């Protein structure tokens, strides 16, 4: 029987059937309740709209994302969502069909166990895995050997492979995804006058960020230019009219990924970062590693980050191995594609969780052995 | 009206002052319940240290 | 059992029965008392007239309206208008129909309250139920998504509504309606020579309004071409004879509802408290408010009403809306027919206030549930 | 030679003298024009009036704020307002005096450039700054750690400091203040029978505002007292007569300030941003800043506001640390007596802008280096 | 009559309302004190247990 792959993150639910080659349903992880009073007599007020039904009835609701930092934190909303996406966009039964998730590293254990406990408990799966995120988009890039730097909407993080195998101990994990930048912008959009403070506007702000912004090439003079001339304003057209133009945010904002002192954060830069973990591995890797560079995930997608990316690791690393940052166009759904190889290999159908595995060795299981 | 002021800053006092003793209420019956929970936890510190001076003892 | 639709408003009564199509009963909330002598013995003088019988005795009467802004300030009164409608007009008992009032929003508690014990005490009503007037409107124009400006005799508001939510932080009240025109009307005849101060004259020059006056699409030229010609004087004959002649008067009447000032208010037009209504709520849901501005009432059917609306509204709006007002041909009773389909739905017949929670809670029941 | 501190402000301008304990001017922010004809031939008819002449006059004129939420959006008014402040109120020179302006954070660009060409051209200051409200009030507080929280007429906003240093990503600026809470008191006095729509009754609200207007403890049990008896119930007094009473309106009215959802906005009251703020910091300084929320502005000069705000604090912190609400007696005039502080201090002198800068570097110098 | 009344029952509401405010706010900082000694308390018999561990730990 064929089985189905649910890339859940943090700011999209991607689903689909083991074999595709894309998700089938692709919706924002959202649940919306109203906030308003409702006079309507007979007008059948549901209790909370799930996905991009909350995104149309956006102007009455108040959207919650369940998902934090890669981290479920409303365990209620999270299987109204999977409720939603087996029954609602799928359209099957969660009765036949093991299930491929899908885990960020590096976070807490009581996340994967109360996943397959959900998943066993309250929808039957006959069988269910927890992946990580970057050994997929690996899957996906067709390669063995690489640092993968995978940037969703809630987490990113670097995991450097070679020749299949994974060296944990140089995974590194950094906290700003798509969601911090786009709270950046919204602060940002302030000294122009635009003032976006709800959650719907929030959306809002999240469409401008996904049209109008990109990644310079060089910073500062980039500035300077933005501040001569006026050829770097676009405009964008609110869903009422008032059409909005941004100058030098359109960079602002993405340029927070490589001096994350932006929004207040210790940290270094994406660039930076990944240098480390390149020289946190063996010294006879690394060369291999510095030419796999594989780039994953929705934050990943500005015009101009490649170039960037590797101007940067030119800089920091020695000035004869070549760099070489693998950016695919359809980078943003790798770590589904690569879930649906893996789940569709004849050979990884022995490392299934079994329904009656989890019977015996309670939730504890997931982390024991898969 | 000199006495209508007189009375209305009165009143003002009653209010203010009722209401920093309802809020020092609350605040007295809560270190009171607070004694009672150190009563207890110096119970249980007691009960732990004994336990472990007998096995030390003991040994 | 059916149940009775009783749209009091401050000029009109409009009553029928809960599934009809329009009101069978519809006569002028007045309230008549002699003030003259009486000579003839034994010609049966009633001590008051009510409804349209004091209107063709208004020679010899004093017309009083129990209600002046939405609001009852005559309970006496009230209850005379009340027994009326349900004894000589509907011909019916009160007690075997659950009766459905309705009022404006923003309005006295106490109005409801005391609305609530008249009838439960001096009418016994198995059950009653007091709707807003706007949500009636939308209920009869067949939508559940629109800004509704509502303008009868005594009170003008706007009430916006999506998807059947109301917006209660974006309901605009204002007291100017049909009887201020009314009065400005009579004090602008006098400067032609036409003196009406009597309560029986208010009543004709009401007639005179409805009759003669219109919207002007541009006020300045319009006046400037009424002072050139004289193509727009018609003719009114009052009901002794003497023809009367009146020229610009016909469009600066309910030109006020456009610029108040002319009543010395200092509020804004209808108008603009409706774009400013819309710019009050939700940037989502205001271009889909901007295409259905529901016209109600009696106040709105003027000639060449909505397209001033429209003229005004699109200059206001950005210039890629669709600004759309739809102004039904039967909409001075939308109120009455939108409360007789509420009132027919069948999972309303929960949301009445029986007898017995009334007994249980007081008067205060009305508001504090329903 | 002197300088001059003038705290703008949307409700109220404060003015005086660098060095004093008090602003020597204090008046209404406010530009009033005649509504009426104007008959009596030779009264002497200014075009406008400004600051609380326009107060007297109240009663024929249509009064206008120039500022609407920290932002100027009537730069011909603020002028008037400046010209009066300057000229009349404290009777100098602008050409001899340094001025320190002070702006809310978070606010455009252009209001800040175009306050400073204003100064520069059309007073001729021979240098001029412009400081954050929420460090001139630590300033005036003692201080030199704590976070702030400044709610004035227009703007409420959280700015945390600590040694010295701001967190300018912790700062959170929200957007209901004096204005809107004396805007839902016009609209809750509707449903008792009191209606205020002109402006001038605005400011009739507005005083009773100020005056019978608190905080409680518990907002329910509050509310089933109200109800329940009749000793919450004070008396005011129109200054025409006709004394009207208010209940459980006492303390709905800055109830909205903990629960913005009164008037419809989807924020979080003014504990819970306190909190979030906080808890936005480093982890070491946040038991510092538990201990000196720093009260500010008008708006937090109801009576049981400390308190309420501590109770709701101390229920979402930890419960070890100490919450202590700092509310100053005066803490109305914390930011013009830190205005003065400031600019009294010696080694603040090198700060300024002198005109020579503005003339090389344009009406850009300000959030340049200053 | 009626001010005179008002702010004579005013004046014993003060008074009688300040010698409440008093007893309140000593009785509090003494049961405070007591909770403070308390924590001190529960601080020796923690640290006086861990030694007591380190001695089990050792024989
Ligand atoms: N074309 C784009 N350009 C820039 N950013 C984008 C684009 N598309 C999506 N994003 C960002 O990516 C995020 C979604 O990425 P996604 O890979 O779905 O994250 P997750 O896997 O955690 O759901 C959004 O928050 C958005 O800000
Ligand atoms: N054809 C018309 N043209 C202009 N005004 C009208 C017309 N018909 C009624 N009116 C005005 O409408 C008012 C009555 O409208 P209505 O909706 O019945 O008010 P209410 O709902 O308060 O009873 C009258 O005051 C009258 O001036
Ligand atoms: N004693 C008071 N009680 C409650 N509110 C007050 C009091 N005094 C002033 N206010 C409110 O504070 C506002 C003015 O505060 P202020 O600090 O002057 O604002 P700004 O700093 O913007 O000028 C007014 O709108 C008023 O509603």
């Amino acid at each position: 029987t064929t089985a189905l792959v649910c890339d859940n993150g943090s700011g999209l639910v991607k689903a689909g059937f083991a074999g595709d080659d894309a998700p089938r349903a692709v919706f924002p992880s959202i649940v919306g309740r109203p906030r308003h009073q409702g006079v309507m007599v007979g007008m059948g007020q549901k209790d909370s709209y799930v996905g991009d039904e909350a995104q149309s009835k956006r102007g009455i609701l108040t959207l919650k994302y369940p998902i934090e930092h890669g981290i479920i934190t409303n365990w209620d909303d999270m299987e109204k969502i999977w409720h939603h996406t087996f029954y609602n966009e799928l359209r099957v039964a969660p009765e036949e069909h093991p299930t491929l998730l899908t885990e960020a590293p590096l976070n807490p254990k009581a996340n994967r166990e109360k996943m397959t406990q959900i998943m066993f408990e309250t929808f039957n799966v006959p069988a269910m895995y927890v992946a990580i995120q970057a050994v997929l988009s690996l899957y996906a890039s067709g390669r063995t050997t690489g640092i993968v730097l995978d940037s969703g909407d809630g987490v990113t993080h670097n995991v450097p492979i070679y020749e299949g195998y994974a060296l944990p101990h140089a995974i590194m994990r950094l906290d700003l995804a798509g969601r911090d930048l786009t709270d950046y912008l919204m602060k940002i959009l302030t000294e122009r006058g635009y003032s976006f403070v709800t959650t719907a506007e929030r959306e809002i702000v999240r469409d401008i960020k996904e049209k109008l912004c990109y990644v310079a090439l060089d910073f500062e003079n980039e500035m300077a230019t933005a501040a001569s001339s006026s050829s770097l304003e676009k405009s964008y057209e609110l869903p009422d009219g008032q059409v909005i133009t941004i100058g030098n945010e359109r960079f602002r904002c993405p340029e927070t990924l490589f001096q994350p002192s932006f929004i207040g954060m210790e940290s270094a830069g994406i660039h930076e970062t990944t240098y480390n973990s390149i020289m946190k591995c063996d010294i006879d890797i690394r060369k291999d590693l510095y030419a796999n560079n594989v780039l994953s995930g929705g934050t990943t997608m500005y015009p101009g980050i490649a170039d960037r990316m590797q101007k940067e690791i030119t800089a920091l690393a020695p000035s004869t191995m070549k760099i070489k940052i693998i950016a695919p166009p359809e980078r943003k759904y790798s770590v589904w594609i690569g879930g649906s190889i893996l789940a569709s290999l004849s050979t990884f159908q022995q490392m299934w969780i079994s329904k009656q595995e989890y019977d015996e060795a309670g939730p504890s299981i997931v982390h024991r052995k898969c | 009206e000199k006495y209508s002021q007189k009375e209305d800053k009165y009143e003002e006092e009653i209010k203010v002052l009722s209401d920093k003793l309802k809020e020092a209420e609350t605040r007295a019956e809560f270190a009171e319940r607070s004694v009672t929970k150190l009563e207890k936890s110096i119970d249980d510190l007691e009960d732990e240290l004994y336990a472990q001076k007998l096995k030390y003892k003991a040994i």
